[PDB]
């Protein structure tokens, strides 16, 4: 079994450098060549260079070409690749494969799991919740919707359960959205009317990375 | 350069159906077209590659042809655990491109998106700050755009939105979005408004209230 | 000597619009134009080498085009950090020459100024001087006109201007006006206003005082 | 890693001459071009002259030639930029750009962070802060607007502060402008009509140049 296993650095300051480590396992290091793509948060798949430990050397994707530098040490059997430069448009997904030939021309066979890169200048804030309720008094007659907001935190990820994981169906976590350096997103969730308020509604949002665990129940009013 | 470009961002089809996704390539790319797909993990394995035609390790049930500068991958069983984004890509030039990906979707009736506003919350108006939130949960398709009013018009700045994927049972849509303001300017109006527009009425479904009715 | 021209001298636009600033030479360029960036403090960086086409190690929401004479630089999703003045050059011939340059300024309501008068404080006038300010502050559009008198007159001597760069919490400008008499013709007149007209209302939001009342 | 370091601020007679350095640092010196870019405060960006550390350098702009002079020191990375006979209009920041090379172009890639020249014969005075007390709530109802006039001082910068700084927004501290041969700004501050004078509120105006510190409680009246 062939295995691209990799990692690096992965939170840096704008103007920063990185450098991604690619480990091969299964094969001998120096009968292949490794590609790096990129994959900004919007998908699309960017394809920067191709390194050849062997017949030593490489050959870059205009564009990434000059921020970045492909290496690799034949010894450790480990492909490195390096961002200079850093920027804001380059927190994303790095990807590395195996090329083979085979009739034709090359393709990319094995892919790493690929590092995540997040290029911020922002600094682990812990998030503040606060509950999401009918508001107008006004209901939806029938069934319910109740929320949850998670402002101003970083970095990610969140977790977000309702009643500590009893309630289940009906349950929608958003995507983060990255508000002013910060991150923020929401969870609604929906339950008969006859629950809520009768019957109480719970979020238990936690930010691992500010030692945050908190439980926002859902009352009435405002 | 070479452009690989694949009609077909979304492509919507049912558990069962045999899909076909299509990629073209702005020139004759001579039978070097390699297929990649990407589960939701965000890993992406090799399907098939050499103008298709060619397994790697992956089930038979995947299979590829073409030539010249039309290619499509397909599937003969679509597996739930087929809902990927799949990118065809080019080795017969520097520098090496990628289509731009066609993710799938399941088959779903027209459903119509539930909205909810929700005024700020005391907790959050003490510290002085005030989010307006607007939920639209459970639609179909996906496309969908949300417009904001205070007392009756505009607001476009400080309006956050996020989307789903696609949802594990039911193959609906649900989006936030978020309108945040200072707790001064918020206080200065009384009407907020959250109005969806989706391809399921041609009347704008709106949901509102009055800073004064809580 | 290769003039170069800037089509403006400043453009207004909003974060999350696309900007176009265009550069036009006196003579064919050969397409060796680049482009630099001056942040409000200065500091200025290489943006964009070889006809607005090649960079540095920018943001890829930068770019710019063009050929002969006329070239153009393109920021697309315009974000807070990129409110700043470019300029574009040619190496082609010597001596190498700039563009006039463009600034780039945030879109935001109109709004008049606040404006306050100040008489000259006692310290100040057993130092043999008068000094008389006036503060026009936050007001849009940055365009403004000041305005002496001195029971009822002229006052084109004298006065001393100053303009703050556009805000960055809000998108709005200041200006602070000052009249420098000498005490002696300072006691020699009552009333000392301020007048300031702003494409924001017919009739200036005049202030002033009068020596006898204080 | 590549850069060029300017060299502090010129205060200097008209009549007089003076020489700036550049320093670079982070790649070879004599591989490069050094060019010099004038800036006066009428934004306008200027080129005055190039030249060639490895060689007998020069190649000036038929203006600032014969007026200016640049020279080298291999033996040291740095450049330099003599100015002569000075006058108001030769007042500007002056920056030192590297020349590189790319198929028929060249362009400036790295700038240093400029240095100010001031062409004045004035000497260094402590300035004079003046009380700018509001003497008609006619103006502007409803909040107050203080100010601080700071005049006939040399020579910039001069920082200005309200209550330490525990007083921050609603305050505009204007350019300075150049008025008898002196500097001259003023500063505006607004708070509430409640907080003056009943809480105080005084401007603090710092003087490096002089050893000044000048703290300004505004008081009513005139």
């Amino acid at each position: 079994e062939v295995q691209l296993q990799q990692s690096g650095a992965e939170l840096v300051r704008a103007g920063s450098s990185v450098k991604m480590s690619c480990k091969a396992s299964g094969y001998t290091f120096t009968s292949y060549g490794i590609n790096w793509v990129k994959q900004r948060p919007g998908q699309g798949l960017e394809w920067i260079g191709y390194i050849n430990p062997g017949n030593g050397y490489t050959k870059y994707n205009e564009k990434f070409k000059g921020k970045t530098t492909l290496t690799v040490d034949k010894s450790s059997s480990t492909a490195y690749m390096q961002l200079r430069s850093l920027t804001s448009e380059d927190s994303a997904v790095y990807f590395c494969a195996r090329s083979v030939y085979y009739g034709g021309s090359y393709y990319f066979d094995y892919w790493g799991q690929g590092t995540t890169l997040t290029v911020s200048s922002a600094k682990t804030t812990p998030p503040s919740v606060y509950p999401l309720a009918p508001g107008s008094a006004a209901q939806t007659n029938s069934m319910v919707t109740l929320g949850c907001l998670v402002k101003g935190y970083f970095p990610e990820p969140v977790t977000v359960t309702w009643n500590s994981g009893s309630l289940s169906s009906g349950v929608h976590t958003f995507p983060a959205v990255l508000q002013s350096d910060l991150y923020t997103l929401s969870s609604s969730v929906t339950v008969p009317s006859s629950p809520r308020p009768s019957e109480t509604v719970t979020c238990n949002v936690a930010h691992p990375a500010s030692s945050t665990k908190v439980d926002k129940k859902i009352v009435p009013r405002d | 350069d070479i452009q690989m470009t694949q009609t077909t961002s979304s492509l919507s089809a049912s558990l069962g159906d045999r899909v076909t996704i299509s990629c073209r390539a702005s020139q004759d790319i001579s039978n070097y077209l390699n297929w990649y797909q990407q589960k939701p993990d965000g890993t992406v394995k090799l399907l098939i590659y050499y103008t298709s035609r060619l397994h790697s390790g992956v089930p038979s049930r995947f299979s590829g042809s073409g030539s010249g500068t039309d290619y499509s991958l397909t599937i003969s069983n679509l597996e739930q655990e087929d809902i990927a984004t799949y990118f065809c890509q080019q080795g017969n030039t520097l520098p090496r491109t990628f289509g731009g990906g066609t993710k799938l979707e399941i088959k779903r009736a027209d459903a119509a998106p539930t909205v909810s506003i929700f005024p700020p919350s005391s907790e959050q108006l003490t510290s002085g700050g005030a989010s307006v939130v607007c939920f639209l949960n459970n639609f179909y398709p996906k496309d969908i755009n949300v417009k904001w009013k205070i007392d009756g018009s505009e607001r476009q700045n400080g309006v956050l939105n996020s989307w789903t994927d696609q949802d594990s049972k039911d193959s609906t849509y649900s989006m936030s979005s978020t309108l945040t303001l200072t707790k001064d300017e918020y206080e200065r109006h009384n009407s907020y408004t959250c109005e969806a527009t989706h391809k399921t009425s041609t009347s704008p479904i709106v949901k509102s209230f009055n800073r004064n009715e809580c």
